[PDB]
């Protein structure tokens, strides 16, 4: 917590005082408190009952039941001083269900926001809270990030700082899904950037002059995905511009990785992109003529493949909203009607039926042939030609007729594919162009955009594809904290021990990439006619089983539970693959004679087609190659959006969702980096006025230097060096330590208390010494006096002086 | 190995005491051990003394003299008796403003609440002894509180 | 033992003093049965005997102080007995509450017979089940009730 935790924004923020230290004393005993695997939620917090054998009894703690959980699943808890913690990077127990209680209980808190290594964590709260407003910026404004609680400001405010102060490009990922807001974040961060250029000291917005396209490309970039009414199969990278003075200077977007399959192939509960249904409703009939289509999206195979619509989405609407936002960024009603065309064009390309004679495939029909034919501006013959057979050269010219039918069907798609990219490539060009309204650019700092790790039921060239990504992404990162910490230790003089972060993903990656990997194998298998699906799993296995511990093989499931080829190593655990249609699908060829015939007539047609036979990964290869370059040039910075529960409903959280979003995150495997390492560290002070009570000293607490201390008071526990290394300022902790000293600290402290205690007996007793000592005079005295007096009662004499003195 | 002479004839004085009062007989009953002890002038927690020879009620057992020295001694075996030092560590981890005041509700609350609990009477009776007061809320300083406690109820 | 201080020799002197008239200073028997007359108290013949037998034979005064060596041992003086019955009553006189007393005498300390108990209790200056020390304190060397 930081500044006030009672100044009134930090509601959602902070955690008042009060309310903290409330919540940092509650009961604990590290002894047998402890996180226990749960089947609803995922972990749930325990208390150990006995012990025996690899069995351990324990009981819950809400519905105390008492379960049997074995050993490797008594996750040891966080004493007390962590809960609520800000930054996952400081809890003494990075596991999993110990990752899953900071954010979970946070974001039960009205928290989202969380730090977990150079991770910024959000939860989508799901209803409008302060946290935004023009004054907590100024708040946010220059501090560096431990200064102010956590936030998405701050990881964009110091996102600025760098540029300025490093001068060099800043990129900001950011990951999550549907629900995850993660478009409202990269909004508010454009904001932001927006309100700090004008924060020195002298026709839309920048948001919304961007949020303002991000229509058009939804409808050529998205689509419904087996787990997501609306996927973005492209990565987009929004850079925002800045000039010498920290000046917001323009913007552009460039664009990576569309997925082009997708435009001819349907995965039954998935669905081509947005663009082509929304076309055929009952919005604008004439085009739906115009396009020489009627508004019966089934009635097209490059459509039909998937499903017709999705639940929650009106298509019309959409239509709409998209012919309305052409205009904002406002383009020709003509332009308009081309791209529009060409899309349409896209659906009868797939009608286009083909036979053939021996071994050369003619024409089933000319009616669609003439309507692409048309819709593009060339004429009919010449393409069914050049289709069914073109002619090219050597100095002479033979006619490449080779051609058969299976040829044809694919070289259609590939047309239509192609057809599909260049429009997009295009359309974001004008988009540019819109906010090209520019001066001069210097620095910028880039917001990526890209589908996150993905793992079905049924995992296929399409999966691979993204991880493959993915996978190279989580390198990216590794690697950063790999040089970061390097630094982070060097300040501290600490000795380094480790073989950069990213290597351990280069396993996997390689196994995708290299000659004789998988793509590669795929691809030359691709260039042979007879080749089968099980010509190429042999290949594959040939080639890997064994031999690498990366790939390996999985199991026949149930009957319709799709049969699986092999499995790779991912970051993100361990997917398993099937090879189906790799062969098919992976077919991307170019026909060079259809270019220069495309290089014909209608404006935009030109332009488009104007700017071997290769496949798609080799394509999908060149594109990541290039994201990254421009990646690895920029100073990264990571936010993680996460969706709470299935159900848009705030405060809750799904365990096993929350969970999974993280190993996609990253997030559990930036962890896992963290943990091989020193995690915790201390600033000398911090430690002194923790733990001193540990191994106290009549040295004053205030002449006391702390490394000393720090150091003196290990020494005095006898702690296996090995669990930590003497910074320059710090004292660098492995995992659990921190945790064993609070619990020391706890047992030494109620000692401690006996004893003021004891002193206490001590002086009240001691005091009633001198009491009980008087007392014994007075006792005997009488005791004494009594008796010698019961002697004399009866003495004669003793009667008499008694009766003859009174008489003198 | 062993106490001294004089070291006995100490132990001895208030062991008589302690027999005087409950019937000079040359036995003290064991419900006292710890008192007695304590008037020797060392400050056993009550684990200390059950883990040495101490009952609760009274009519359990007796010692002898010759009972007690080996007890006192063993007992004076332990280092861990607490230095100022471990006193301060501890109140300190209740001081929110670190200035070396503590409500007295809170002491109070800990000398009560926690440990080896304590009654409210003797809570009253320690603090009334000590002559520790509380400001408006400029409330008790701890050090204070642990020096004169550990001072003794009779200073010079 | 000597604790006969001289309050206690001198008060015994004029005591034994009166007595006396015997041939040059002796408590002869005469000087006994001579006494019992202004004593307001009867006489015996064998108990007036039975008092020479005492000290070996004839009593001045010297052996007479002698005779009340019984009387030293414990006679702690005067106030030091108030005050070692104070030491008991913390509400202002009226002293000490009986219960007290008795777990005080028969239980705590040179514990007291449950027969040295009643002997105590029969003389006893009590009242509200409570005890009088001023005046117990008066018994002890006495000046009447
Ligand atoms: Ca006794």
């Amino acid at each position: 917590m930081t500044m006030d935790f009672s100044d009134p924004d930090m509601e959602f923020l902070c955690l008042t005082r009060q309310k903290l230290m409330e919540a940092t004393s509650i009961p604990f005993d590290g002894k047998k408190n402890c996180w226990v695997p749960d089947p609803d939620f995922g972990f749930v917090g325990a208390e150990i009952q006995s012990t025996k054998g690899d069995e351990v009894t324990v009981k819950t703690d809400k519905t105390q039941e008492t379960r049997v959980v074995k050993k490797d699943d008594i996750g040891q808890r966080n004493p007390p001083k962590f809960e609520m913690n800000m930054d996952m990077a400081n809890l003494t127990f990075l596991n999993e269900a110990s990752i899953l209680h900071n954010l979970r209980s946070r974001y039960e808190s009205g928290f989202i926001y969380t730090y977990s290594g150079l991770f910024c964590i959000a939860i989508n709260p799901y209803r409008r809270l302060p946290i935004y407003t023009q004054g907590l910026v100024d708040k946010y404004r220059g501090k560096r990030r431990a200064e102010m609680p956590p936030h998405l400001f701050s990881i964009a405010d110091n996102a600025y700082q760098y540029m300025l102060q490093d001068r060099e490009n800043q990129s900001m990922l950011i990951t999550g899904e549907s629900g995850a807001g993660k478009t409202e974040n990269t909004k508010k961060v454009i904001q932001y950037f927006a309100l700090v250029a004008a924060s020195l000291a002298g026709k839309g917005t920048l948001e919304d002059q961007i949020v303002q396209c991000n229509p058009v490309l939804e409808a050529y970039g998205n689509a419904k995905t087996t787990r997501n009414n609306n996927s973005s199969r492209f990565g987009k990278f929004i850079r925002i511009h800045f000039g010498t003075q920290g000046k917001i200077a323009g913007a552009d977007i460039e664009t990576y990785l569309l997925e082009k399959s997708r435009v001819t192939y349907q995965q039954s509960a998935e669905r081509n992109y947005h663009i082509f249904y929304q076309l055929l409703s009952p919005a604008f009939p004439e085009n739906i003529e115009k396009i020489l289509a009627v508004p019966d999206p089934g009635l097209y195979g490059f459509i039909n493949q998937g499903t017709l619509t999705v639940d929650g989405i009106d298509d019309e609407e959409e239509m709409g909203l998209t012919d309305t936002a052409f205009d904002v960024l406002g383009f020709t009603d003509e332009e308009k009607l081309s791209m529009y065309k060409c899309t349409g064009c896209i659906l009868h390309l797939g009608e286009m039926k083909w036979k053939q004679r021996g071994e050369q495939a003619e024409a089933d029909g000319t009616a669609e042939a003439e309507k692409v034919a048309f819709l593009l501006g060339v004429n009919a013959g010449d393409l069914l030609k050049c289709l069914l057979k073109p002619k090219i050269k050597v100095g002479t010219e033979y006619v490449t007729q080779g051609r058969n039918k299976d040829q044809v069907t694919n070289s259609i798609a590939a047309l239509a594919k192609s057809l599909y990219d260049r429009m997009f490539n295009w359309l974001v060009r004008r988009v540019n162009q819109t906010l090209d309204t520019k001066a001069k650019r210097q620095f910028f700092i880039g917001v990526l955009d890209i589908a996150g790790f993905e793992i079905f039921d049924f995992n296929s060239f399409e999966q691979l594809c993204i991880n493959y990504t993915n996978e190279r992404l989580q390198q990216f990162f590794n690697h950063h904290m790999f040089v970061l910490e390097q630094e982070e230790y060097k300040k501290e003089g600490i000795v380094w021990e480790f073989i950069d972060f990213g290597l351990d993903l280069q396993a996997c990656i390689e196994l995708i990439e290299k000659p004789m990997g998988i793509l590669s194998i795929l691809e030359e298998e691709c260039m042979f006619p007879k080749a089968s699906d099980t010509s190429f799993k042999n290949k594959l296995y040939d080639n890997h089983l064994g031999k690498n511990p990366m790939f390996g093989k999985p199991k026949p499931p149930k009957a319709g539970c799709a049969e699986a080829h092999f499995c790779l190593h991912h970051y993100a655990g361990s997917v398993s693959y099937s090879i189906a249609g790799w062969l098919d699908k992976n077919k991307d060829p170019i026909n060079e004679n259809v270019v220069e015939l495309l290089q014909n007539s209608k404006e935009p047609i030109v332009k488009m087609l104007f700017t071997a036979f290769q496949t798609i990964s080799s394509v999908h290869k060149e594109s990541l190659n290039k994201l990254m370059k421009n990646l690895y040039s920029t100073h990264p910075h990571f936010v993680r959006c996460i969706i709470p529960n299935e159900l848009k409903t705030p405060g809750l959280i799904d365990a096993a969702l929350v969970l999974h979003q993280l190993r996609c995150n990253g997030v559990l495997e930036g962890i896992r980096i963290c943990r091989k390492g020193f995690p915790n560290r201390i600033i000398y002070s911090e430690f002194k006025q923790r733990y001193s009570i540990l191994a106290p000293n009549a040295v004053p607490s205030g002449f006391a230097d702390g490394k000393v201390v720090t150091d003196k008071a290990l020494s005095a526990l006898q702690l296996d060096p090995n669990e930590y290394r003497l910074g320059n300022t710090k004292v660098f902790f492995k995992a659990g330590v921190l945790g064993m000293l609070e619990d020391m600290r706890d047992e030494r402290l109620s000692k401690i208390i006996s004893m003021f205690q004891a002193h206490i007996r001590g002086y009240l007793m001691r005091k009633a010494y001198k009491k009980l000592q008087d007392q014994r005079i007075g006792l005997t005295l009488i005791q004494r006096n009594v008796r010698k007096w019961l002697v004399l009662r009866n003495w004669e004499w003793w009667r008499l002086f008694n009766k003859v003195k009174p008489l003198l | 190995s062993q106490l001294t002479k004089d070291e006995i004839e100490e132990v001895r004085e208030v062991f008589d005491l302690f027999d005087f009062w409950d019937g000079r007989d040359g036995d003290v009953d064991a419900a006292k051990v710890g008192d007695l002890l304590r008037c020797l002038g060392m400050n056993p927690t009550e684990a200390q003394v059950h883990q040495h020879g101490g009952t609760k009620k009274m009519g359990e057992k007796a010692y002898k003299l010759e009972e007690i020295l080996p007890i006192y001694e063993e007992m004076s075996s332990k280092d861990t008796g607490t230095a100022a030092d471990e006193f301060m560590e501890a109140f300190k981890t209740f001081d929110r403003e670190g200035q070396g005041l503590i409500s007295s509700a809170e002491i109070r609350n800990v000398l009560k609440m926690l440990g080896e609990r304590i009654t409210e009477d003797q809570c009253n009776d320690i603090f009334t002894f000590c002559d520790i007061r509380e400001d408006i809320d400029g409330n008790i300083k701890y050090e204070d509180l642990m020096k004169k406690v550990m001072a003794g109820p009779f200073p010079d | 033992r000597v604790k006969l201080s001289q309050r206690q020799m001198q008060e015994l002197k004029e005591a034994f003093t009166m007595i006396d008239q015997d041939r040059d200073g002796f408590i002869g028997m005469e000087d006994l049965k001579d006494m019992f007359s202004s004593l307001g108290r009867v006489p015996p013949d064998d108990e007036l005997n039975a008092m020479l037998k005492e000290c070996p034979g004839q009593l001045n005064f010297t052996a007479f102080l002698t005779l009340f060596g019984e009387k030293v041992s414990g006679t702690d003086p005067e106030d030091a007995l108030r005050n070692a019955f104070s030491m008991f009553d913390e509400d202002g006189q009226g002293f000490i509450p009986e219960d007290y007393l008795k777990d005080l005498l028969e239980n705590m300390g040179d514990n007291f017979s449950k027969e040295e108990i009643k002997n105590v209790w029969k003389d006893a200056p009590l009242k509200n089940k409570q005890f009088n020390y001023n005046k117990m304190v008066d018994i002890k060397g006495k000046a009447e009730d």
